[PDB]
């Protein structure tokens, strides 16, 4: 999983 | 541990970087810049950040132990930036 920030 | 570069960005007026962080310590992979969006801080930065940088400190706090969660709850705690700017060290 990867998150924007 | 050796070949590192600090990277240091002010977040934008909507307080973000422009970056995406894939890994950690519950997926059992490293922490890695897997987007860096084009005009965003995270791209306009000198040094700048690039797409495959191991991320190993945020704000100087050792990433190699904490959840993907944790790291990306590092990154939002703005309160932990030194002169409004968020610091990374990383391995490109």
């Amino acid at each position: 999983i990867e998150s924007d920030v | 541990h050796d070949n590192l570069v600090l990277i240091r960005m002010k977040p934008d007026e909507n307080g973000r970087f422009g970056f995406n962080v894939k890994g950690g310590y519950d997926q059992k992979m490293p922490v890695i810049v897997s987007r860096v969006a084009p005009g965003t801080p995270a791209d306009l930065c000198v040094p700048r950040l690039n797409e495959g940088d191991q991320v190993v400190l945020i704000n100087g706090r050792d990433i190699a132990e904490h959840t993907h969660d944790q790291v990306v709850l590092f990154i939002k705690a703005s309160c932990e930036r030194h002169s409004g700017e968020l610091m990374l060290l990383v391995r490109p």
